[PDB]
């Protein structure tokens, strides 16, 4: 009736866990991470131009 | 590992059942030929632009279009496109050997045809007419020379698909990537054809 | 709460391929029929209405 | 659309990659001397022959 | 001549301006002054394209010509009315002479040149980086009078060769030992630029040890 | 009758000789098949060809300062005084029938020897070849590499040349000069007198194609012979342990493609040599002390010390009236450079305390710490290397040339933590997807579970299957995992007729049953070699 | 092809136009490739046959 | 494969009409005629759409209703063996990189950097391409 | 199916109890997987350092000095946050 799960779900991940995704990586869902992530970038860029 | 997880014949399979089902690599190379085809506007474009701009003779006289060599490329294009679409005929079937003649035969037409251009090129340089020489000139060879850039690219595919049939067992997938390659290579001819069009007949 | 297009139908951290259950497509918002199914005649009642 | 992925995910990883050095090397304008592109983001002809 | 002097005016009052006052003389922190620069420095900085400059950095870079031939006499001979300087070299039709710049020894202009323009520019007329964005170009492109004028005015951070250091013998036959070396094929195979041990380590790197390894792939196995 | 011939000379040989159980026990050798062995074997064969290069340009080289003029046939140096040297460089380039190729192709083997000792080096450290059985060959190896650089530099020195003769400037007399204490004596020594000495080619000349190369002949011989002898290590595989050697023997298969090897290095070497062109020493007139050029590099194996030069921030010591140049920066720099790369491994076992006969190498993703390492240590040489390029680089590149120099100054602090993170997180990333096909298998394509609409990828077990869909997982070994049901026996049949035509059915079957059951054999035998090894 | 190549090698470099030429002698585009021709003939033949030996 | 090609034909329609009009209104009440420009661009996007969606036309008349065209389908209905979906993959990144080459060595005009891209461009499409067709090595 | 599982007997050899666990490093018995964290942080110290005197030389630009200032600044805050969450276990 009462399931075990943990505290807090895990913050970061195990070492080394998404570099090689992001070299590979063929799921959208991480691929559209990356792009927003990277596009932020880009708008802080731009942006910081503008200031 | 009793004998499978995935029963399939190979590794690659269609990328869906193009049977009941779109080729969906046949809709993606589509698309992405009817956008080349936008990039080959821009070409057209320039060159339009251009010819409306000169005093009544666009092809100034130091240029003389050669003709001679310009059909004969032009009927060789056209005939590696109906070797192409046998090649396809052969893809549909199980007959990897029959794709493969009538693509290397579709290579080699393709080939003769830039080798063609080259030396039409070259007689054309030779004889005053340069892209930094005259705004015919340098339209002229951009269009072309794009043109013919696509079709060093679909040689490439050629090639690339030849090996990549000889390095697996034929499958529908290959018939599908064969059958995208002719797609590209039909647009690349009818690219041509509208090019000669307008370039030698249309003037 | 309240969501729709079928994205808000799947374990909220994706799983790998999207999905593992799949509701039954029956108008432009799957997720909130299936998550308000007493909604649903709802939805095909006062839908013309405007 | 309740799709497991995109049609090309390859293609797609690719598109992301082309982009992300595309940006780049646009934006590298600014490490050379003379610096990134003066003319306008229009970039207007004359304005923008050598 | 008077309707040169008058094309002359009528080109620079619609191009360069804005660098340099009507009266020749430099806008402060835009252009230099143009008195005494001479026919020849505008032969070479406009036949080169420089001078529509467009933009104040590091280093002018070379561009196409905005001005045709007839025009570009037409400014260096309204910069040498109004204050009278180093004049392009012309042969006996009035043309800007280019064969006859050509200086017959090449030994002796190619010492020349090693000790003078190979300093920065190569050792076969190469480019070369200089201090703050500023580079030497490649001596290709320049035809033999730019090549003079280019060493008879500094056109920027370039010694000004008078021609009392070089004179009108030596200039030529350093214009002529340019040439040869741009336009002499490379003996040995394709001459990877002029420099030698980057392009030559960059194209072992690439060529050779590509092709060793793939092959050493070929014939070995995985594991 | 050569049958005959053959065994009356084997006899006479085994008669007068007992090499019968040696020659055996050399011809069943075995030595492993990874490509990546064959890494060092490249150097060794660029070393031979430079040898009998070499030896033909000492027939026409003359090693001297002697002034003269050229008075021969290439116009644009002519009655320009230049050093014997020179002269005879220029006339082995012109003068001498395939001269210009024969020494064309001889830079081209000793570009090609640097290169491949290079990455012969980096395969053995990411591998970990130098542990307990084998330091003293990573030793020798590291003595070795260190003098082919040398012996490179003293070879493009040999020909007095400008750009060679301001590379000898600033390194030798420069860097010699710069020592503190007998740093002047040293240079004094070095040139027999001030930078021009009169002695310094022909010294160049006997320390390479003379002493150096010696000495270098005596360290491969060492190298090669402790390989040998040291059985070559292996990488972890079905039937591969730390006691046996699993590959082909020596006589007919290694030796045949080593041979093979040799000959296809050859004619890159050959091909290189020409149609590439390497050092044109006839457009770099002959050295002299004012004459310039803007590009003035050495060759690649020199120019990280040509970068840390220009990338160490002009930093001199002034004491008791005494100066310590910039310049010595560098000599410690090598030191340090070289008494790290040749003292390696102990370090290595000091620090991680490994102090085990080790026969099976490691792949580099499973040294996460080593492999960083190793990244930061290629990083730091190729921002070097690219540093000593930086005015090409930014003539070419436009970027200011401080610019560039400040970036490799920021940059060889910067760019080594940065590739040594980079490369930690990879290498572990690398052991995480192996740890994930193991306990998944590998992946295909993807299909909608029936009654719902479940994606699944369809993965592959590589072991026994549990009693319901998922696997047992396998355990790692060190060993590389598919990734790919590409590279495992689905979709890999094709027509075996030909390019074009088929070949009749019977024989196409015939030949792929066959192909399948010398496979399967093949996989039988090394797994019931594995089991018999423990079982 | 080996074979091929390595008789080209000797009669290329018994019979073609090497020497220095001056520039813009006629006949100095045949001494621009001599060498590029000893080291191609050279090359194609020694890597030919060790690619027929590999096979 | 109907409904995404009426889309089409409808883009098409519409980008003809717009096309014809631009022509009609530049050839005359324009200084220069027809733009040339504009018109040619309209006319080559009409056949983007034209071309598009003739291959959708012709695939939904060579297709039976597909569960994703057809109204009241149970999800069971398209629940089967999906097609392959490439998994990771490494070659995507080094044609980028490859074409990033390309592309510098063509901006800075660096004919070699230009060459370098293109042979780096076809090795890694060449990867991508036979990444899932090089059979396992033979030994 | 072309395929057989490995396994390996390889010389254990320190006793890898201090350190890294295989939870972190998948492969922490099969060689060198841990760097102490005070080699990071004293090395990222030093790398800071190396920055700023680079600031004492012959250049008499300061963009230079203020691009040295920008990114050892940055070291020494990654070098602080790490290290601060090291000390208060890998918090905020
Ligand atoms: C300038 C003019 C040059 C024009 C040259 C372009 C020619 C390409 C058309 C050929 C037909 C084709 O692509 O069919 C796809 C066809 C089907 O893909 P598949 O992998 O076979 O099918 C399995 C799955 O689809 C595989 O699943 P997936 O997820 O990977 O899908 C990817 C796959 C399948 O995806 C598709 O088919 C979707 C549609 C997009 C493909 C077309 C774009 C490729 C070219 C773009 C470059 C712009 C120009 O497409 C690719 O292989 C992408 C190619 C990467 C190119 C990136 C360039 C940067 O691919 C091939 O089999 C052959 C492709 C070979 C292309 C050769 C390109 C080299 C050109 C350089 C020559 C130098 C001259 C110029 C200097
Ligand atoms: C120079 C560069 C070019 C390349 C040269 C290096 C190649 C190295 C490959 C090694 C192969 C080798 O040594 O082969 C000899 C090798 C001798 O070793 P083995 O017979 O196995 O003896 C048992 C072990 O030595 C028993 O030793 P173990 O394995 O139990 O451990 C002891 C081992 C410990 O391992 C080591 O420490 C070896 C490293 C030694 C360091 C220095 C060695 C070389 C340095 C000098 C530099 C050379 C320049 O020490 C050695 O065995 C060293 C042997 C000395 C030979 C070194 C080869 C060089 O094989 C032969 O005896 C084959 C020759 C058969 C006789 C000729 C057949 C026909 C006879 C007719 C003659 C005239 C006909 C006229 C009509
Ligand atoms: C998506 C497009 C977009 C966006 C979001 C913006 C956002 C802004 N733009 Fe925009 N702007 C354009 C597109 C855009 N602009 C275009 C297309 C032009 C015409 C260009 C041309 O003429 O060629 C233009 C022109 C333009 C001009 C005219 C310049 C000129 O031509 O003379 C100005 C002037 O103030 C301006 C201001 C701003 C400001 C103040 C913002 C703000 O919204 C920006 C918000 C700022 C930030 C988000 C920065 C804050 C972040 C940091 C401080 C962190 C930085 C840290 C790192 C980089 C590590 N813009
Ligand atoms: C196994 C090795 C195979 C090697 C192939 C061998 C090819 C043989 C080529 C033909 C015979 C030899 C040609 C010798 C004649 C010759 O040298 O060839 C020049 C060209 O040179 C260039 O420009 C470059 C042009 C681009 C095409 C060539 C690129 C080949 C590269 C890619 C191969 C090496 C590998 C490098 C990879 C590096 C990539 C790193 C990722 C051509 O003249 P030009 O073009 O005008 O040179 C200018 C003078 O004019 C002018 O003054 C002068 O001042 C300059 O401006 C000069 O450029
Ligand atoms: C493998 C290599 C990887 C790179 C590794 C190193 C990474 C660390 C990067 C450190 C960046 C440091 C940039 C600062 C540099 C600096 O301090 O110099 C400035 C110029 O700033 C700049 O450009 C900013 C440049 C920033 C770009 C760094 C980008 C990273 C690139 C290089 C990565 C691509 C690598 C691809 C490798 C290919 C594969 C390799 C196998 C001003 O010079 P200057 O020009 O003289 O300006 C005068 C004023 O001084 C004076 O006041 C004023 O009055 C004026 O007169 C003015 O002239
Ligand atoms: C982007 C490329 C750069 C920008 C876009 C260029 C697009 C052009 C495409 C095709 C045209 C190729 C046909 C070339 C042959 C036609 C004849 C001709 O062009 O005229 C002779 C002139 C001399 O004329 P001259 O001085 O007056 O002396 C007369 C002597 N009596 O040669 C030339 O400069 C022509 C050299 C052009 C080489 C272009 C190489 C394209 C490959 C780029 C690879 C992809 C890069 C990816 C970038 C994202
Ligand atoms: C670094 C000092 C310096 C030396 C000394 C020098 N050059 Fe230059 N050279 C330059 C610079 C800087 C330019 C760029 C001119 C400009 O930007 O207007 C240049 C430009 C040129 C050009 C123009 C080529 C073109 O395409 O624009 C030629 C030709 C030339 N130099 C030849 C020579 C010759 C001949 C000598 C020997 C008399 C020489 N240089 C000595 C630095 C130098
Ligand atoms: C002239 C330079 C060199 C030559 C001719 C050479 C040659 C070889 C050859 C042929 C091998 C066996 C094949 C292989 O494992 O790849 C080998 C192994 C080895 N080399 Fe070198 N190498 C050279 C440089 C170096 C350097 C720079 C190092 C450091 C080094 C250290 C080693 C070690 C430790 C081994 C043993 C690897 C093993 O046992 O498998 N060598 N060398
Ligand atoms: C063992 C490793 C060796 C290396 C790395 C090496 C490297 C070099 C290099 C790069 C050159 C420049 C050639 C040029 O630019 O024209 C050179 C020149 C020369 N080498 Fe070596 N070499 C080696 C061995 C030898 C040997 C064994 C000999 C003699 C048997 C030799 C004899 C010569 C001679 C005579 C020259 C000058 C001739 C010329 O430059 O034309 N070298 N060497
Ligand atoms: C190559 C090896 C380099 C070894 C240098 C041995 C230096 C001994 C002589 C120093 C001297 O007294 O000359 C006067 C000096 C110029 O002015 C000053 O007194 C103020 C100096 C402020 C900065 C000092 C930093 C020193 C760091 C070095 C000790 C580290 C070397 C590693
Ligand atoms: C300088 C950089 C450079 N700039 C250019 C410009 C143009 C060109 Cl073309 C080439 N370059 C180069 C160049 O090629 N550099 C290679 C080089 C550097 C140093 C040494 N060093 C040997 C040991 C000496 C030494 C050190 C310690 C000693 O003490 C001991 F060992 F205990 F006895 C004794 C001697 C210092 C010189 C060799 C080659």
């Amino acid at each position: 009736e009462l399931e075990a799960r943990r505290p807090f779900p895990e913050r970061m991940g195990p070492k080394g866990n998404l570099i090689y995704k992001l070299i590979t990586t063929t799921d959208h869902k991480l691929i559209g991470i990356m792009y927003c992530v990277v596009c932020f970038a880009f708008f802080l860029v731009g942006g910081l131009m503008a200031l | 590992m009793t004998s499978a997880v995935g029963t399939s014949g190979t590794a690659i399979t269609s990328r869906v059942h193009s049977l009941n089902r779109p080729n969906m690599v046949s809709v993606g190379t589509i698309v992405w030929l009817s956008s080349e085809l936008m990039f080959f506007a821009g070409l057209f474009a320039m060159y339009f632009t251009a010819r409306a701009q000169a005093g009544g003779a666009w092809p100034p006289e130091p240029t003389e279009l050669n003709l001679a060599l310009a059909v004969p490329v032009t009927l060789v294009l056209i005939a590696s496109s109906f070797t192409c679409q046998m090649g396809v005929f052969a893809a549909e079937r199980g007959d990897v050997f029959g794709l493969r003649r009538w693509y290397v035969i579709t290579f080699l037409m393709g080939l003769f045809f830039v080798l063609g251009q080259g030396y039409e090129y070259i007689h054309l340089v030779e004889h005053g007419t340069t892209i930094p020489g005259s705004a015919y000139g340098s339209v002229f060879y951009l269009a072309t020379g794009f043109h013919g850039l696509h079709v060093i690219g679909g040689l490439v595919a050629f090639v690339l698909l030849l090996a990549r049939t000889k390095m697996s067992k034929f499958t529908p997938a290959q018939a599908t990537a064969a059958i995208v390659v002719s797609y590209y290579w039909h647009f690349v001819d009818i690219v041509w054809i509208a090019l000669f069009a307008t370039i030698y007949f249309v003037r | 709460g309240y969501g729709n297009s079928l994205e808000w139908a799947t374990s909220c951290p994706p799983p790998r391929h999207n999905f593992t259950e799949l509701p039954r497509i029956r108008s432009e918002r799957p997720a909130f029929e299936l998550h308000y199914p007493h909604m649903v005649e709802r939805m095909r009642a006062e839908a013309h209405v405007g | 659309i309740g799709a497991p992925d995109v049609a090309f995910p390859r293609l797609n990883a690719l598109s992301f990659w082309l982009f992300l050095f595309g940006a780049l090397i646009a934006i590298a304008g600014f490490i050379t001397p003379g610096g990134a592109a003066d003319f306008g983001w229009t970039a207007y002809s004359p304005l923008t022959d050598a | 001549q008077s309707a040169l002097l008058r094309t002359g005016k009528q080109l620079f009052e619609t191009s360069c301006v804005s660098c340099h006052g009507a009266n020749l003389q430099g806008v402060p922190d835009r252009g230099p002054s143009l008195i005494g620069t001479g026919e020849a420095a505008v032969y070479f900085q406009v036949s080169t394209g420089r001078m529509p400059a467009m933009r104040g950095e590091a280093q002018a870079p070379s561009k196409p010509p905005h001005f045709d031939e007839s025009q570009i006499d037409a400014l260096g001979a309204y910069v040498q009315a109004n204050g009278g300087g180093p004049t392009v070299p012309r042969d006996d039709h009035g043309a800007v002479a280019q064969e006859s710049l050509i200086g017959g020894d090449v030994a002796r202009g190619g010492d020349l040149f090693r000790l003078n323009c190979a300093s920065c520019h190569n050792f076969t007329g190469k480019g070369g980086a200089l201090s703050s964005g500023k580079y030497a170009p490649d001596l290709g492109d320049a035809n033999p009078a730019q090549i003079y004028t280019a060493m008879l005015t500094g056109p920027q951070n370039m010694p000004k060769f008078s021609d009392r250091q070089l004179t009108p013998d030596e200039k030529r036959d350093i214009v002529a030992y340019v040439r040869e070396s741009a336009e002499t094929p490379s003996y040995g195979g394709y001459g990877l630029g002029g420099f030698g041990p980057a392009p030559e380590g960059m194209a072992m790197w690439i060529i050779g040890m590509v092709a060793a390894i793939g092959v050493a792939m070929w014939i070995g196995s995985r594991a | 009758d050569f049958a005959k011939l053959a065994a009356a000379q084997g006899d006479a040989i085994d008669s007068r000789y007992h090499p019968s159980a040696a020659v055996r026990r050399q011809l069943n050798k075995v030595f492993p098949t990874h490509w990546s062995f064959l890494l060092g074997e490249i150097a060794l064969y660029s070393f031979i060809i430079l040898l009998l290069t070499g030896v033909w340009l000492t027939l026409f080289f003359d090693p001297s300062m002697a002034h003269v003029t050229y008075d021969g046939v290439y116009q644009p140096l002519r009655g320009v005084q230049m050093s014997r040297a020179y002269e005879t460089a220029l006339d082995i380039s012109f003068e001498v029938r395939g001269g210009l190729f024969v020494r064309q192709v001889h830079h081209w083997a000793a570009l090609m020897f640097a290169a491949s000792i290079m990455v012969h080096l980096a395969r053995i450290f990411f591998t970990g070849a130098f542990r307990r059985p084998r330091e003293a060959n990573w030793v020798i190896g590291s003595l070795l590499l260190i003098l082919a650089m040398f012996e490179g530099f003293f070879g493009y020195s040999l020909p007095d040349d400008l750009l060679s003769g301001t590379g000898i400037r600033a390194a030798l007399s420069g860097i010699t000069m710069g020592i503190p204490v007998i740093g002047t004596w040293m240079h004094w020594a070095l040139f027999g007198g001030d930078f021009p000495g009169e002695i310094l080619i022909p010294r160049l000349y006997a320390l390479h194609i003379l002493l150096i190369p010696g000495i270098i002949l005596a360290l491969i011989g060492a190298h090669l012979a402790l390989v040998w002898f040291q059985k070559h290590t292996q990488f972890p595989g079905p039937g591969r342990t730390e006691t046996n050697v699993v590959g082909v023997r020596v006589m007919p298969v290694f030796a045949v493609k080593s041979g093979a090897f040799f000959a296809m290095i050859t004619g890159v070497l050959g091909l290189m040599g020409g149609l590439l062109t390497i050092n044109p020493i006839w457009n770099l007139g002959p050295y002299k002390p004012s004459q310039v050029s803007a590009g003035s590099q050495p060759d690649f194996y020199m120019m990280w010390t040509d970068g840390l030069i220009r990338l160490w921030p002009a930093w001199e010591f002034y004491p008791f009236g005494h100066t310590i140049p910039q310049g010595v920066w560098v000599a410690v720099g090598m030191g340090l450079v070289f008494a790290l790369l040749i003292a390696y491994p102990f370090i290595e076992k000091k620090v991680t305390g490994d102090d085990a006969h080790h026969n099976l190498l490691q792949r580099p993703r499973d040294v996460p710490v080593r492999t960083a390492i190793g990244s930061m240590a290629i990083a730091l040489y190729l921002l070097l290397t690219f540093a000593c390029m930086n005015d090409i680089i930014a003539l070419k590149f436009h970027i200011s040339l401080n610019a560039t120099t400040w970036i490799g100054r920021i940059g060889m602090v910067v760019l080594p933590a940065i590739v040594y993170f980079v490369a930690y997180r990879w290498a572990i990333s690398l052991q995480r997807s192996d740890r994930e096909v193991l306990e998944h298998g590998v992946e295909t394509g993807i299909i909608k579970r029936l009654p719902h609409g479940a994606y699944v990828e369809l993965h592959q077990p590589l072991g026994p299957v549990d009693e319901h869909g998922h696997p047992i997982p396998l355990e790692y070994a060190g060993a590389p995992l598919p990734k790919r049901m590409n590279k495992l026996g689905s979709g890999g049949a094709p027509g075996t007729g030909s390019f074009l035509f088929p070949d009749p059915a019977v024989e196409h079957e015939a030949l792929t049953e066959a192909a399948h059951a010398s496979e399967h054999k093949s996989l039988t035998a090394l797994k019931e070699h594995q089991d018999r090894i423990h079982g | 092809l080996g074979g091929l190549s390595g008789l080209a090698l000797l009669l290329v470099f018994l019979f073609w136009p090497w020497e220095y030429q001056p520039f813009g002698s006629e006949g100095e585009f045949l001494y621009s490739l001599a060498t590029p021709l000893y080291g191609l003939t050279f090359g194609l033949s020694i890597l030919s046959i060790g690619i027929g030996a590999v096979l | 494969m109907h409904i995404e090609a009426r889309l089409f034909e409808i883009l098409t329609a519409f980008f003809a009409l717009a096309a014809v009009v631009y022509a009609v209104l530049t050839a005359m009440f324009a200084t220069g005629g027809v733009e040339w420009a504009g018109t040619t661009a309209l006319v080559l996007t009409t056949g983007l759409t034209l071309i598009t969606g003739t291959f959708f036309r012709f695939v939904a008349r060579r297709l039976d209703t597909r569960p994703e065209d057809y109204e009241d389908a149970e999800i069971s209905d398209g629940a089967g063996e999906l097609g392959f979906f490439a998994p990771h993959s490494w070659w995507p990144i080094l044609i980028s990189l490859s074409f990033s080459t390309a592309a510098v060595g063509a901006a800075l005009w660096l004919p070699w950097l230009i060459a370098a891209g293109v042979a780096f461009v076809i090795t890694s499409v060449c990867g991508l391409v036979f990444e899932y067709y090089w059979g396992p090595e033979k030994h | 199916m072309s395929s057989t599982q490995d396994r390996s007997q390889l010389d254990p050899e320190v006793e890898r109890h201090t350190g890294v666990d295989v939870e972190d490093v998948p492969s922490a018995e099969w060689g060198w997987s841990h760097m102490p964290i005070g080699v990071m942080h004293i090395g990222g110290l030093l790398s800071a350092a190396f920055l700023l005197v680079m600031m004492r030389g012959n250049h008499v630009g300061h963009v230079e000095d203020w691009f040295l200032i920008g990114f050892a600044a940055v070291i020494v805050a990654l070098v602080g946050r790490n290290w601060w969450l090291r000390r208060r276990g890998w918090i905020r």
